[PDB]
């Protein structure tokens, strides 16, 4: 890139190749255009050995860094000490100034003791690296080493004529480096030029002499000169040349690859002093600068102006202020030493960053004032002390290496240890605060070669002679193979289930296919650099971007050939998008670059405010027809935490413990009924009790990092077998008083972890076996169960489901269109379906579904807000009788209340929640708590109590404990009856197909289907958990999703994904048109 | 989002953490 | 603040186009 403020070309550095190592030895080359120094790559090219210089004279010490940057320090006497503030950069001379000699301590004494008496010796501590400058008899100091704190060295050696000849790796291996005479030699420049790297070995001292032209080498990079010496190509460890360059005057004029970037550059004058007047990109933007006193203005070929202000002079300039294309201002102050010390947004927020001492900084302060300190030590510049914004302290013990042994955090201490003498940084022991024990074992690349877990079960890994992995054993013993070409990509992918996935990539090293052993693969089109043009799936289905020349995309075409347009302004932000219904969406930006408004496809304008910290702090949904208009308002905590979510129906409120886990989460409706679920945590924050409402405490029992192995729900204990790599292989339930268990739940799995086989086995005598058919793709293909017809699937190309053939029953066949469109019996252009399984769907501006009408003429109608919720829903039969319908939703958009009016007769339902999964159901004389397997939206256990209203006075109560975030006490509970334990037996995908009572019978039973996840029932009620996260609504029909409403008899959503394009192009389409194999639990 | 529990097509962790045009586009 | 003064300022940033 170019650097405005200067006028010069940079080119960050590029690893040519980096082999892995304890301290891997990257070959990193970057260029400057004001670097005025010929290097061995030609002028401005910096190189490992030839980065840094070191020059000492009698009066002054001079650090020239990679760029050319002289750094200048005083003279440096033999054992003294230089710290450069504004660089970072410590400088010590070995020796002593005559004085008894004492070992270096604190951050020198990771040097090694010979080093440290050596006059001749300086060591650069540049972060975390130390670079060893040594003397030579001709008196030019060059690099011998760079190690680290854990003593980890890259020796350099050198030779004759101070040309670096070979470099020796942390891990052992040996590189040499080939220079060839490649100009003619003139002033400052001698005409040696590295004509590439060779992998002289992997181990063991490298060989006294190599030819050059000697056929069998292993290079692992290659450059080309031109007559000058100038470096016009780089080419790869093959033959393949990756990087072009062009020369005026040993300038950068023109760099780029075989394809893919291709950038030009002009100079007002070809001299390390000139600077770039126009940047042309090859099917990109054309920059041109223009350089100003105090200021740089970069023109676009857009006609964008930029314009970037600076103040100082010498190495004091900084970058002050940014004055973006449509006048938007940040600005940056500093303080002495030029580091950044403050940071103004175009709204004016304030960012600040306090510092002291020589760590260079302590403490950074948010514009909502929200303080991370960060305190390091003074002596070894190591943390110390960790403090978040919400005065959190980590607080960090260390060793004499600086590794730390104990990190105490505000949930326990995490011990660390270090027994390795090869590795003395790599831990080999880690003790979490709760207490469990994991070991780690490591390989000559500094490589993790064994891990054991809590329990005891070992994961090991393998890698080749370049520290690639190309072999994951699991505890069970299944490995996954790995397959690289010379270039160190991966071409091929052994799973533990026979399937191999094979990669190809282009030129320029971008995926271009992605096979199976089957043969079916999908196809990747790229345009300029990493912007996707092109995907095309085993189905035939092809997604075309198209870009301009910012980069920004366009036009969007899906698998039915529709556009969906795109607009920016200024500033490279969406400002307009266009659906592939047309469906037109309009944004609006502050200064900011935060969204404020968002008109939608009905001219309905929503508006969004931000408290300092740019988090959302409320949101003014527009009124709709059936709907007053709403404001959801956000509270954040100073870590980012919710804090609160009030609505014009409910007030969420979110109380965290002293380490950050989730407490208490209470949701005081408008009417005033509370529901509030409270949680415990271990040290490893998982939770270990819950409490949901009114209903008994479920005390989870876990092990390890919080893998559940028992379950207790008032008399009724569960308990789970998991197998080595922690999968549930069994579960049992049993009520006290009782001898024999409830049921008993066994499973296998298949490699992939797939499941394999089930079999339930009920006390009441209810055998449940279920196997499970797979084929290459790991597509569900077949069912065999003795309760259940058995079924077999069948998919298209693209993954969809095709048809499902149950044992003496006709198969049901599913059609789409391109765009993955049920079709009834061409193309649904928009992807909105009008008209499947007998119904008239018509939607409304806004994509969602408004009217729905049968074969027999019921009619469905549906009501939204300007938050595209489901408000209001009018349902008339064949049998002239009504039904209405209004849901209540939190700030959260989670449905809190249904009220279904029927027949004059009004029933109310309200919903408790514990995050996204809805866990009450709370009747006018019952409360049905639903718990769900932890981690998951699969439904565990049931719990019925049957209630009565609370009396105002107890309303008063819990709104009291509510406001404070406080559990309400045990004491102060309603008369509630005794709770009734139900046990969900769910399928492979977690959809509940039985349900089992307390004395091992069956309650509830569903037949299996594709979409409606279970056969129709005369009460849906009974059991109205479909699928995982869907509630089926008695009064409707549609399966509620946590976001949006799922159409049973349609496969689909009755409304648009509140992503938009994010969710995938098809905003309607449910679990990828494969309910038998996906779910949305969230409905996204 | 949309879990695939059984297809290790692109729901698996060592399928879509090793694709490299799945793993660059996300920015 | 004179100790260790480079006599350019580290073209890092800011950075424009590719």
């Amino acid at each position: 890139p170019v650097n405005p403020m200067l006028g010069s070309k940079l080119l960050p550095e590029e690893v040519d190749f980096a082999l892995a190592a304890p301290d891997t030895f990257t070959f990193a080359r970057g260029y400057l255009s004001s670097n005025p120094r010929i290097g061995r790559l030609g002028r401005g090219w910096w190189l490992p050995g030839e980065s840094m210089h070191l020059e000492l004279s009698e009066d002054a010490c001079v650090l020239v860094d990679a760029q050319g940057r002289r750094i200048g320090f005083p003279a440096l006497a033999p054992g003294a000490q230089h710290y450069s503030g504004s660089e970072e950069l410590w400088l010590r001379r070995g020796g002593s100034s005559g004085g008894e000699a004492q070992a270096w301590r604190g951050r020198w004494a990771a040097v090694p003791a010979e080093l440290q008496t050596q006059e001749g010796s300086v060591l650069v501590l540049s972060g975390h690296s130390y670079l060893h400058f040594q003397r030579c008899p001709d008196g030019i100091w060059r690099l011998q080493a760079s190690f680290g704190r854990a003593g980890y060295r890259t020796e350099f050696r050198w030779s004759g004529r101070g040309l670096l000849t070979g470099v020796r790796d942390s891990a052992g291996r040996s590189y040499a480096l080939v220079y060839q005479q490649a100009c003619e030699p003139s002033e400052g420049d001698d005409g040696l030029r590295l004509f590439g790297v060779i992998l002289a070995s992997h181990d063991g001292p490298p060989p006294d002499y190599i030819d050059p032209q000697s056929p069998g080498l292993d290079w692992l990079v290659r450059y080309q000169f031109s007559d000058s010496g100038d470096l016009i190509a780089v080419r790869d460890r093959l033959g393949q040349v990756v990087r072009v360059f062009a020369w005026r005057e040993h300038m950068l004029v023109a760099h780029g690859e075989p394809g893919g970037l291709e950038v030009r550059y002009e100079w007002d004058v070809h001299a390390p002093h000139g600077r770039v007047v126009k940047q042309i990109e090859a099917g990109g933007l054309t920059r041109t600068f223009r350089y100003l006193r105090d200021a740089t203005e970069v023109s676009d070929s857009l006609g964008r102006v930029e314009r970037y202000e600076f103040a100082g002079e010498g190495g004091q300039r900084r970058w002050t202020a940014l004055v973006r294309a449509d006048g938007s201002r940040s600005e940056f102050d500093y303080d002495l030493f030029g580091r950044l010390v403050a940071m103004r947004d175009p709204l004016g927020r304030e960012t600040r960053r306090r510092r002291d001492g020589q760590g260079r900084m302590l403490e950074e302060e948010s514009p909502g004032k929200a303080r991370y300190r960060k305190r390091v030590d003074e002596e070894t510049g190591l943390l110390v002390e960790l403090e978040d914004a919400m005065q959190r302290r980590w607080t960090f013990e260390r060793d004499e290496r600086g590794n730390a042994t104990t990190v105490r955090g505000p949930a326990g201490s995490t011990r660390y240890a270090y027994e390795d003498p090869r590795l003395p940084d790599r831990p080999t022991r880690i003790v979490d605060p709760r207490g469990g024990e994991r070991r780690l074992e490591w390989n000559r690349f500094g490589l993790l070669a064994a891990l054991t877990d809590c329990s005891g079960q070992v994961w090991r890994y393998d890698y080749d002679n370049e520290g690639r992995l190309v072999a994951s054993s699991d505890p069970l013993g299944q490995l996954t193979r790995r397959r690289y070409d010379p270039l160190g990509q991966l071409i091929g992918l052994e799973l533990a289930d026979g399937s191999a996935l094979s990669y190809e990539y282009d030129a320029l090293g971008r995926q271009t296919r992605i096979a199976d052993a089957e043969g079916h693969a999908t196809l990747f089109s790229w345009g300029h650099g990493d912007l996707l043009a092109r995907v095309s799936d085993a189905g035939g289905g092809e997604l075309s971007y198209l870009h301009d020349e910012a980069g920004r995309l366009v036009a969007l075409t899906n698998e039915n050939g529709v556009q969906a347009q795109f607009r920016y302004d200024l500033l490279d932000r969406l400002v307009e998008e266009t659906g592939f219904d047309g469906r037109r969406q309009r944004y609006r930006y502050n200064a900011a670059d935060e969204l404020i408004a968002r008109e939608d496809a009905d001219g309905r304008e929503t508006t969004y405010a931000y408290d300092r910290d740019g988090r959302l702090a409320s949101i003014r949904v527009p009124a709709t027809e059936h709907a007053p208009a709403l404001v959801e308002r956000y509270r954040w905590l100073a870590d980012g935490r919710l804090a609160s979510a009030g609505g014009a129906d409910c007030e969420v409120r979110y109380t965290y413990d002293e380490v950050g886990n989730l407490r208490l989460e209470s949701q005081v409706h408008a009417d005033g009924w509370v529901y509030s679920v409270e949680h415990s945590h271990d040290a490893l924050g998982v939770r270990q009790t819950s409490r949901y409402g009114d209903a008994p405490p479920v005390a989870w029992l876990t092990y390890g990092p919080g893998h559940l192995h028992g379950a207790l729900v008032g008399a009724v204990e569960l308990a789970f077998e998991r197998d080595a790599l922690h999968r549930e292989v069994r579960r049992d339930a049993r009520r006290d008083g009782q001898d024999d268990a409830l049921f008993t739940q066994e499973r296998q799995h298949a490699p992939l972890g797939r499941l394999q086989r089930s079999r339930l086995r009920l006390a009441g005598g209810f055998d449940w076996q279920r196997g499970y058919r797979y084929d290459g793709l790991g597509q569900l293909v077949g069912i065999d169960d003795n309760q259940y017809p058995s079924v077999r699937y069948e998919y298209d190309l693209g993954g969809r489901l095709l048809a499902s053939r149950r044992a003496g029953a006709a198969a049901s066949t599913y059609r789409y269109d391109a765009a993955g469109n049920r079709l009834e019996g061409a193309r649904w252009a928009g992807n909105r379906v009008e008209r499947i399984a007998g119904n008239r769907y018509r939607f409304d501006a806004l994509g969602n579904l408004v009217e729905r009408i049968g074969a027999d003429g019921e009619r469905l109608r549906l009501a939204y807000d300007g938050a595209q919720r489901l408000v209001h829903l009018t349902r008339d039969y064949a049998d002239g009788t009504r039904l209405e319908a209004r849901y209540r939703y939190d700030a959260l958009s989670r449905r809190i209340a249904k009220v279904v009016l029927r027949d004059g007769v009004e029933q109310q339902v309200r919903f408790g929640w514990d995050g996204d999964r809805q866990c009450a159901e709370a009747f006018a004389r019952e409360l049905r708590t639903t718990v769900h397997e932890p981690g998951g939206f699969v439904p565990l256990l049931r719990l019925e109590q049957a209630c009565e209203p609370d009396p105002p006075e107890l309303l008063q109560l819990r709104q009291a404990f509510a406001a404070e975030g406080q559990p309400l006490p045990a004491q102060c509970v309603p008369a509630l009856g005794e709770a009734r334990i139900a046990f969900f037996h769910t399928d492979h995908l977690g959809t509940p197909l039985q349900l089992s009572d307390e004395r091992g019978q069956l309650r509830w039973q569903g037949v299996p289907d594709d979409w409606r996840a279970v056969a129709p029932e005369r009460q849906p009620g009974a059991q109205p958990i479909r699928f995982q996260g869907q509630y089926h609504d008695e009064e409707s029909g549609l399966y509620y999703n946590r976001y949006r409403y799922y159409l049973p008899e349609a496969g689909r959503y009755a409304s648009q994904d509140p992503l938009g394009l994010g969710g995938g192009p098809n905003p309607y389409a449910y679990a990828l048109n494969a309910p038998t194999l996906a779910y949305d639990p969230t409905g996204l | 989002i949309i879990p695939l529990v059984v297809i290790g097509a692109f729901a698996a962790r060592a399928a879509i953490g090793a694709a490299l045009g799945a793993g660059i586009e996300l920015g | 603040s004179a100790v260790g003064l480079a006599d350019r300022v580290s073209a890092c940033v800011p950075l424009v186009g590719k």
